């Protein structure tokens, strides 16, 4: 594996979560799912409010993500010779998932997903990470 | 706190290559006296209680700006948005418009204390004060002026 | 040969690109052998959006509408060639040449064709 | 039921329900439900009863209901109660008159205020009808959410039969419809098609066919989205629509469902009232064989004759365009028409009205859809509160984009209020409008046609056929988005 430093710069007072004990971090606790779009507050010990905040890598995926698609709308999917299909936004145990898109998704061609057992996946598909193991990995801020 | 829909159903949609970015520069200024509200708890001497940033400059707050914007625009179009929160975006002519927007949180270079202002009800029947009805408020000065961008 | 019954064409048509939610002047008959006219003709049936018809004048010396397609780019010698945007236009145009040859629609223009 | 005492859970189930009270309002109408829902869950036999029973109580006490304020607010939330009886019911008649006691109940009752306003104005009753004209005021208040300081009136119902589907000509078929959520929830069908044929024995008059409606909403969202946004770039989702609409009712193109070359009556439910079900296309389009016409529901069923007054306007406000055809017909044009000269056409009972005009769909509210009309534009608020309205058996033509469209959202009744139908609540004989942007050369033929030879069925069915052979020769997307979106509103006799 190869590591990419980042960091992110704020231009603007950005917002925080309040923090919930862990039986509450489920989707129906709405004050935890309203909140899923902000910066958290870590607590370095549960009884004490001594803690710092922190931002999570998930998030940051989430927003490169729809980043991608519009890039990828502006060059009607072309990736220097390559060329990306829709991605796949679509999953069997929804239950699993603490947030589902609301939002429609963008689209630049008919053609469908690459298939779910193949060998080679499109740009797109490896952003994704769908080509314990990652192939992109986003660590917290 | 809006609760977002899991029965929501997918959908795709071409929106189309032709994108454009429109930036708007300029400044606002206070043409008169004017209150962004907010309490702090902590403070109890005052009873409405201005906006300000940690050292103490006058801000207009992204979120105030947004909300005008949204409401100029359904009084120019003249129609209501009903929408609750939750569920797939609304697609309302002024929706579609504020779903393109962005704006600065904005601060001021001035940042002298604010005025208080003495403020009563009357009861009509007596002509007296009513009980209860003496109060106080934080005002900020008119001649402030205010960064602005907006983007499309 | 002139064309048999020029009573019944129109004195013009004009053509206009469709408006919802860019004008052709012709002269409402054509004569033509098998030039500005012809090419302004030939842009609109290469865009593909006039319907046609075509009558042949059988041995019995009557006009009946031929079974032929006019594809873009017999012992007959001449042709009655119906045009108009409508297609139900054009099948209420077409019957009323059928009753004039054998003893119109605005939008409906004629072209004999020799 | 607890005790296995299953008599006396019949007998006191019955008592409840018999003693039920008149507000929807009331927490009773709630636990009736949970009631029926945990003799469901159980499985047991007395299910059946109690349910059909609570529908027949239900459907007693929504007559009673006094206004559409009431009718959105509280008895909207029974409509499970509704899918509930749909299920007990084995009996396919039956299962009908339970699908369209659902169906156009805030329709019924403007169109009973539309006769209320004749009465009052041929006896100069002017206290009454302000009073109309509050209760539509405040309906419209309702529907931006906003509250209401006053009580809304009461208003008594006309004279509702029950039509029998005896009534229908002998020579149609129809298809009532309905989407029964519950149903689809729990992962069956959900949707149903219930087809009824006149011309055979008793026994076999009527059939069941069951769907899938799922995905067809899906695709359905997903035009209507494309549209809102593009528009016309989404015609490839139209067409995608239109050969889902075959995909989920493959028994739409089999004889033995639908026999050979009769015309079809179509009562659709829920989003089924948005689609061209006129274009469901198998490449083989479904009014290649049978010819259409629509009612929003079975109980507005009312032939009367056409209208015998020996006049025809044709109003036009589109100045971007020239309409040869029409404007060459034997009808006389006035423009740049506004709203006053529809206003006054509109009490003449014309044979034939003819609106050349833009027209728009609102996004939110049903009552700010609008004509696009002179200096001014005239709203279906408008059209519900114009005074003096004499329209009974008259023929209207709308060339207006989206006459026919409704907001993109859910109400929470069954409703299709466009500009169409509010002509309809008029008592207008049949209305041909459409369901999205119309293009004006395409109004133009089509409606000189229609004009022409004035059997509006068979010579909308013509015209859709003569077009559709261009449409094979390549198949272009663009086309079938031209032909596709006129339709029929209306059974006259
Ligand atoms: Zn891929
Ligand atoms: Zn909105």
């Amino acid at each position: 594996t190869t590591t990419m430093k980042i960091s992110i710069e704020f231009l603007e007072p950005f917002r925080m979560t309040k923090w919930q004990e862990s039986t509450r971090r489920n989707k129906n606790n709405k004050e935890f799912v309203r909140g899923q779009a902000f910066a958290r507050w870590h607590r370095n010990k549960k009884d004490n409010t001594k803690g710092r905040p922190y931002i999570t890598g998930t998030l940051l995926r989430s927003a490169v993500i729809r980043s991608a698609e519009n890039l990828l709308t502006l060059s009607d999917g072309k990736i220097s010779e390559k060329t990306c299909c829709p991605g796949k936004f679509d999953t069997e145990d929804k239950d699993r998932l603490l947030q589902l898109r609301q939002r429609s998704t963008l689209r630049w061609t008919d053609k469908n997903p690459c298939p779910d057992n193949a060998e080679t996946y499109c740009p797109f598909c490896e952003l994704l990470g769908r080509s314990w193991r990652f192939r992109i990995h986003f660590g917290n801020l | 706190h809006g609760k977002p829909d899991r029965l929501e159903k997918s959908r795709s949609v071409s929106i189309g290559s032709v994108l454009k970015e429109t930036v708007v520069c300029g400044e606002l200024v206070a043409k008169t006296p004017f209150f962004f509200g907010a309490i702090d708890e902590d403070a109890k001497q005052t009873a409405l209680q201005v906006l300000l940033t940690p050292d103490n400059k006058y801000r207009l707050p992204r979120s105030a700006v947004r909300g005008i914007l949204r409401r100029d625009l359904q009084t120019y179009f003249d129609s209501p948005c009903n929408a609750e929160l939750g569920g797939r975006p609304c697609m309302c002519k002024t929706c579609r418009i504020m779903r393109g927007i962005t704006v600065m949180d904005a601060r001021s270079e001035y940042n002298a204390p604010p005025e208080i202002r003495h403020r009563t009800r009357i009861n009509p029947f007596t002509g007296t004060v009513a009980e209860g009805a003496l109060f106080n408020m934080e005002v900020a000065p008119e001649g402030i002026v205010f960064p602005f961008q907006l983007r499309y | 040969i002139p064309f048999p019954v020029p009573d019944i064409a129109n004195d013009e048509v004009e053509y206009q690109k469709a408006v919802g939610g860019s004008k052709v002047k012709f002269p409402g008959l054509l004569e033509i052998q098998g030039a500005a006219n012809h090419r302004k003709l030939f842009s609109i049936l290469k865009a593909g959006k006039l319907n046609s018809a075509f009558f042949i004048q059988s041995d019995d010396g009557e006009w009946v509408e031929s079974e032929s397609k006019p594809t873009m780019e017999s012992h007959h010698s001449s042709f009655v060639w119906i045009l108009d945007t409508g297609s139900m236009q054009l099948r209420q145009s077409v019957k009323c040449v059928k009753d004039a040859l054998n003893k119109l629609k605005p939008k409906t223009m004629i072209v004999w064709v020799t | 039921f607890h005790l296995n005492q299953l008599n006396d859970v019949r007998i006191y189930g019955e008592s409840a329900i018999d003693n039920a009270p008149g507000a929807f309002a009331d927490p009773f109408w709630d636990e009736l439900v949970e009631f029926i829902r945990m003799l469901r869950n159980k499985k047991s036999e007395l299910w059946k009863e109690i349910a059909i029973k609570a529908w027949d109580k239900c459907r007693e006490k929504e007559m009673k209901v006094g206004n559409n304020i009431y009718l959105s607010w509280y008895w909207a939330r029974q409509r499970e109660l509704y899918d509930l009886a749909f299920m007990a019911q084995d009996g396919i008649e039956k299962k009908t008159r339970i699908a369209d006691s659902l169906k156009s109940r805030t329709t019924l009752r403007i169109q009973e205020l539309n006769e209320l306003r004749k009465d009052a104005h041929r006896k100069q009753n002017r206290r009454l009808e302000d009073k109309l004209d509050r209760i539509i005021e405040q309906e419209n208040e309702a529907r931006d959410g906003a509250y209401l300081r006053r009580n809304p009136p009461c208003f008594t119902g006309g004279k509702r039969e029950e039509i029998p589907f005896a009534r229908l000509p002998q020579n149609w078929i129809a298809v009532h419809f309905y989407l029964n959520e519950l149903e689809s929830h729990e992962g069956g069908k959900g949707g149903h098609a219930l087809i009824y044929d006149p011309q055979k024995a008793e026994k076999d008059q009527w059939q069941d066919k069951s769907f899938d409606y799922k995905e067809l909403h899906r695709k359905f969202l997903e035009w209507q989205e494309n549209y809102i946004l593009n528009e016309e770039g989404s015609a490839d989702f139209l067409v995608t629509l239109c050969r889902e609409i075959e995909k989920a009712m493959p028994f739409l193109f089999k004889s033995e469902v639908i026999p050979e070359d009769r015309p079809v009556l179509w009562i659709p439910h829920g989003f089924l009232h948005r689609l061209p079900l006129h274009a469901a296309m198998k490449i083989e389009i479904f009014w290649e064989r049978h010819a259409s016409r629509y009612l929003p529901a079975w109980h507005l069923f009312d032939p009367a004759p056409y209208s015998r007054e020996e006049s025809s306007t044709l109003l036009k406000n589109f100045e971007e365009y020239d309409f040869q055809n029409l404007e060459n017909g034997e009808i006389e044009v006035y423009a740049p028409s506004s709203p006053k000269k529809v206003k006054e056409a509109i009490r003449e009972n014309p044979a034939i009205l003819l609106l050349l005009c833009h027209g728009e769909a609102d996004m939110t509210n049903p009552f700010r859809s609008c004509l696009k009309l002179k200096n001014k534009d005239m709203t279906i608020f408008d059209l519900l509160t114009v005074e003096d309205v004499r329209l009974s058996g008259s023929r209207i033509l709308l060339g207006a984009c989206e006459s026919d469209m409704v907001p993109p959202l859910e109400f929470s009744v069954d409703e299709h209020l466009s500009v169409s139908g509010a002509f309809l609540s008029h008592k207008a004989g049949e209305i041909v409008a459409g369901l999205w942007t119309v293009d004006s050369e395409k109004v133009d033929e089509c409606y000189s046609y229609l004009v022409e030879e004035k059997d509006f069925l068979r010579n909308l069915q013509e015209w859709q056929m003569a077009e559709t052979e261009n449409f094979r020769s390549e198949n272009d997307s663009s086309l079938f988005y031209k032909i596709a979106p006129f339709r029929i509103i209306g059974f006259p006799a």
